[PDB]
């Protein structure tokens, strides 16, 4: 249920 | 939160049948 | 003034994918005009 | 009154030079008003939500049980899959995940009906999809990513090597090239390169992003000219300064150096940036998917230059693009960085070859082929707004007339 | 063009030897007719109902006119007066087949698609024409002008090296082809071959030449014709008889061919005029601007013909209407003057026609009598038979 991923927006 | 767990269950589903139907075209039409 | 130049162009596309004297007139000038 | 037999000749000149004009407008017309619309697609695409599939085949199925259909948006798939299916991922830095999936995104939901893979016999079948430094034979038949384990320290083999390829062929690029490289020290590159056919007018889209430690220590992305004089169209140059306008504004000028190689090749909007902190590498990582973005779709709508008998203006235009594109190749052929990790992992006579034949090739005598499907256009839209038989006209004439009495 | 920079003396004298008021100079190379299309005033394009009228309504009366006064006398009348009664049909009809060939560019009426279409198919039918081959056949004309090997719906002239070859293959000057050739480009017959032109479409009756999606439009093209030689040429000859005929159909329609005919002769050829083949230098602005003769009529003719003669400006503003192209062409006389070149329809212009330029040869590139050129060459067949000695 998370991201874990990188993006630009925090 | 819900986000995450439908792209998980979603991208199962899909790959599931993708790769069902990518080795069914192959064995029949290709390996011949 | 576009017609000479579409001559050449799909004798051009004639290398990449993979009687009948006035079918490319036709086929440009329903194009170009029905616009 | 009378004209003159030069003046014509200015006539002529004028008249050209306002039809370019006036079609390189009509290109940037698109991007003008909200360029920040070229990477906030995805963001919007999951705020409308999940579209309701509406054809005579799941009508009837939602109706005869329960089972509802939905659809998504290209950018919303693309952004599930992510970095789908490469064998190095588990290994690769978060930002470059997203650098990845959003390029190879772009590729597969703008040209879709176009793109193919680059022939197999030229990279595939030497075994250059995945490469190892503990395996350069190939003995375990692509697996060494997962059957020897990580040499140690001072033991034969430390820095361990790995690289990944992935290339395309397409209807207006001959060659579209993805290529992840990561070493034992904590090393880790990206290389994207679009190089366009031999026919079209248009300049060469690269990027280069090497972090070390998770930090990244250089970046570079520019859309290199291809003409003798490194001169863009005016639409590539309006197009570049209103995206470095929108997303860069309020970060670093004087760190944009220019390196001492790119000085012969590098347009003068290159982007090249040791970045700082979190806000720099956010802005310039939004710009470089911004301009790949406006770069691909203002190539949807090209068209080739082609050389007439007695016409010398196009074969000197010919000419000239075949020798941008191989100046090009040339002049990244030694940019020494990429070139000695390479040899000093998996020796010299193969790292020629690698370079000479995948990396920067040049062959203007052979460009691959392509395979246009766009019939399929034609069957998705017909399953949406079918057509009955003659016979199923009568039945609901029936219907509504009989329906209406009330 | 053929005489390229020299002054005005040698130029007035070769003007006044051919029978040509002001001959061309030079335009340059790389262009395109459609250029000059931003010379032209804004008003010259604008549609009104009174030249049109007009230009349906004179001719029609002139027809009227004549056949009133033909039946009126039927056959007690002599030779002249049916010859006079002749022409003045041929020229109204003229200017009624000029009307047709303004719709069948899309130039007359644009409002009424419909209208203009139905009219041009009525008033094509009695030459027993086609309105969409009509078109396709201008079209491929005005992309091709003066092309050399490739403008086969206009005036082609009839070069050396291929009559060299029909006379290699004929083994003599005696054969078919030969004397055909011979009477058709010496006698003033030529001022009717136009005639030809009209047997070489119906392209063999072939919807084989044509894109598919379009066979119903074509069919339907071939089909007016027809209804009018399969309805109104029986009633006609049932009426009157061979005389009746001849009289009332036969004439008329040479009169109209005469027209035709030289009215395109006149229009590009020329000794200063060169035909350049593809890839060698030919031009396309070039060619239909320095490549034209203008034809003057006394204005009672250009009336009854609707300006048939001023081809030059709808060649470089094609939507031109047909009542503007008078005054259009001041306008463009005034800043391409020294190009153009202007002739008088005159008796000498005709005779030099038929009688001097007859064979083009493309080394001199120019137009030479066909009899002394085919003795030239025959006497290097005589010269080539000493050198096939061995
Ligand atoms: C009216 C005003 C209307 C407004 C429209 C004006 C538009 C002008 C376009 C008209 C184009 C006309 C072109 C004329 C033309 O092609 O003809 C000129 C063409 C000559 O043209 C060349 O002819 C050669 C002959 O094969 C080849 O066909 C060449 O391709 C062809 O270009 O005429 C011929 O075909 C001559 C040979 C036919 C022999 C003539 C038969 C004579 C029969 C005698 C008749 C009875 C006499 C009593
Ligand atoms: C008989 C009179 C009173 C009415 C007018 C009749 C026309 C409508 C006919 C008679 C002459 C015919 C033409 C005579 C010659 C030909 C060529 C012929 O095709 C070929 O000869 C093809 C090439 C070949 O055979 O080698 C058929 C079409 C066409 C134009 C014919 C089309 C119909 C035409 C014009």
């Amino acid at each position: 249920t998370t991201g874990f991923g990188w993006d630009p927006d925090g | 939160k819900k986000s995450f767990k439908k792209k998980y269950k979603d991208k199962a589903i899909i790959y599931y049948e993708v790769g069902k139907f990518v080795l069914n075209y192959f064995l029949n039409n290709q390996l011949t | 003034k576009t017609y000479k130049f579409e001559k050449l162009i799909t004798n051009y596309k004639k290398m990449q994918s993979f009687f009948g004297t006035y079918y490319f007139l036709q086929k440009l000038l329903s194009k170009y005009l029905d616009v | 009154s009378p004209l003159s037999p030069e003046d014509i000749m200015r006539l002529v000149q004028q008249h050209e030079d306002v039809a370019a004009a006036a079609e390189s407008e009509q290109l940037v017309a698109q991007f003008r008003d909200d360029p920040q619309g070229l990477y906030e697609y995805v963001n919007r695409a999951y705020a409308e939500g999940p579209r309701r599939v509406t054809t005579p085949i799941s009508l009837l199925q939602e109706e005869i049980t329960g089972a509802v259909t939905e659809s998504y948006p290209a950018a919303v798939a693309n952004d599930i899959i992510g970095m789908g299916s490469w064998r190095l991922k588990d290994d690769v830095d978060p930002v470059i995940e997203f650098l990845v999936a959003r390029l190879e995104g772009c590729w597969r939901e703008i040209l879709d009906t176009d793109l193919c893979l680059y022939p197999r016999e030229k990279w595939k079948e030497q075994g250059w999809d995945l490469v190892d430094s503990m395996d350069p034979h190939q003995e375990l038949e692509g697996f060494s990513y997962a059957d020897i384990p990580d040499p140690a320290k001072g033991e034969a083999g430390y820095p361990r090597l790995q690289l990944e390829n992935r290339v395309y062929c397409s209807k207006v690029f001959r060659k579209l090239h993805v290529e992840v490289g990561l070493r034992q020290d904590g090393l880790q590159v990206l290389h994207v390169v679009v190089y366009p056919r031999y026919s079209y007018d248009m300049p060469i889209f690269g990027m280069d992003i090497v972090m070390v430690d998770g930090r990244v220590t250089l970046a570079v992305v520019d859309c290199c000219p291809v003409r003798a004089d490194l001169k863009l169209q005016p639409h590539y140059m309006e197009t570049m300064a209103l995206l470095q306008r929108t997303f860069l504004e309020g970060t670093d000028p004087a760190l944009r150096r220019i390196p001492e190689w790119g000085s012969k090749i590098f347009s003068p909007l290159a982007l090249c940036i040791t970045p700082s902190g979190p806000e720099e590498l956010a802005a310039f990582a939004k710009y470089a998917v911004a301009l790949h973005r406006a770069y691909l779709t203002m190539s949807l709508n090209a068209v080739p230059v082609v050389a007439g008998p007695g016409d010398r203006r196009e074969a000197a235009r010919l000419q000239e693009i075949q020798d941008g594109q191989k100046r090009f190749c040339d002049n990244q052929l030694v940019n020494k960085k990429t070139r000695r990790v390479l040899e000093v992992a998996m020796g010299v006579e193969w790292t020629e070859a690698y370079m000479s034949q995948l990396m920067f090739d040049f062959d203007p005598k052979y460009e691959p082929p392509y395979f246009d499907a766009s019939f399929e256009k034609l069957y998705t839209y017909f399953d949406e707004n079918p057509s009955f038989g003659e016979m199923a006209d009568e039945a609901m004439e029936l219907e509504r007339g009989a329906e209406a009495e009330r | 063009t053929s005489l390229d920079g020299l002054p005005e003396t040698q130029k007035y004298v070769y003007a006044d030897e051919w029978g040509f008021s002001r001959v061309g100079a030079d335009f340059p190379p790389g262009s395109h007719p459609s250029l000059f299309s931003q010379l032209l005033p804004q008003a010259l394009f604008a549609f009104d109902a009174r030249a049109a009228v007009a230009a349906v309504a004179v001719p029609l009366a002139a027809m009227a006119a004549g056949y009133g006064w033909l039946w009126y006398m039927h056959s007690i009348a002599p030779v002249w007066q049916q010859a006079l009664c002749a022409a003045l049909i041929g020229t109204g009809y003229a200017g009624l087949f000029k009307v047709a060939h303004e719709c069948a560019m899309m130039r007359f009426i644009p409002q009424m698609p419909g209208l203009q279409a139905a009219l041009g198919t009525l008033l094509m039918a009695p030459a027993l024409y086609s309105l969409p081959s009509w078109r396709l056949h201008h079209l491929h004309h005005l992309l091709h002008t003066n092309m050399l090997w490739q403008d086969v719906w206009g005036w082609h002239p009839l070069t050396k090296v291929e009559l060299a070859d029909e006379m290699v293959r004929s083994g003599g000057s005696g054969g078919a082809a030969m004397a055909a050739a011979r009477l058709v480009l010496t006698t003033p017959i030529k001022l009717f071959a136009s005639v030809g032109h009209w047997l070489r479409s119906w392209d063999g009756l072939d919807l084989r030449h044509f894109h598919p999606a379009s066979y119903v439009e074509v069919l339907s093209g071939w089909a007016a014709p027809l209804a009018f030689a399969g309805l109104v040429l029986p009633a006609v000859v049932s009426a009157g008889g061979l005389s009746g005929f001849v009289s009332c159909y036969l004439a008329p329609w040479l009169v109209f061919h005469f027209w035709l005919s030289v009215l395109s002769l006149t229009a590009h050829t020329a000794p200063h005029i060169p035909w350049r083949a593809e890839g060698d230098g030919w031009d396309a602005g070039r060619a239909a601007v320095a490549g034209t003769v203008t034809l003057r009529l006394p204005r009672p003719l250009e009336v009854l013909l609707n300006n048939a003669n001023y081809m030059l400006p709808q060649a470089v503003a094609p939507g031109l209407p047909m009542w503007s192209a008078p005054a259009a062409y001041a306008v463009l006389a005034a800043r391409l003057g020294p190009y153009l070149t202007e002739a008088s329809m005159s008796l000498k212009l005709l005779t030099n026609h038929v009688t001097r330029w007859q064979i083009y040869d493309e080394e001199a590139h120019t137009y030479r009598p066909m009899e002394e050129v085919v003795d030239e060459i025959e006497a290097d067949l005589q010269q080539l038979a000493a050198a096939a000695q061995q």
